[PDB]
């Protein structure tokens, strides 16, 4: 719902008029599949001693 | 001023970052990614002239 102003009319528009905004990734750059589908990890170190 | 020169060489003289054709999140049916170059820093004492 974020609004702009159209420089060519001068007419009030939206974020979402302009662009698609959603929930995703930081970064695309890896990904995880378990037996062939989505999936996370976290290693466990153990503690000294 | 100096400050117009400085603005000029930072200007003129800048570190651009191109992407990269296909980098994801990427449309589906891409077959090819290819990374993009482009240089935006001066090398010579003619180009700073």
């Amino acid at each position: 719902n974020i609004s702009l102003k159209s420089k060519t009319n001068g007419s009030v528009i939206k974020l979402s008029d302009v662009a698609n905004v959603e929930i995703g990734s930081q970064a695309y750059n890896f990904a995880i599949l378990e037996n062939g589908k989505p999936a996370t990890a976290a290693a466990i170190q153990l503690s000294p001693g | 001023s100096i400050s117009d020169v400085n603005n000029a060489i930072r200007e003129n003289n800048v570190e651009i970052a191109p992407g990269r054709l296909g980098d994801l999140p990427a449309e589906k049916g891409q077959l090819i990614t290819i990374p993009l170059s482009a240089q935006g820093q001066l090398s010579s004492l003619e180009q700073f002239k």
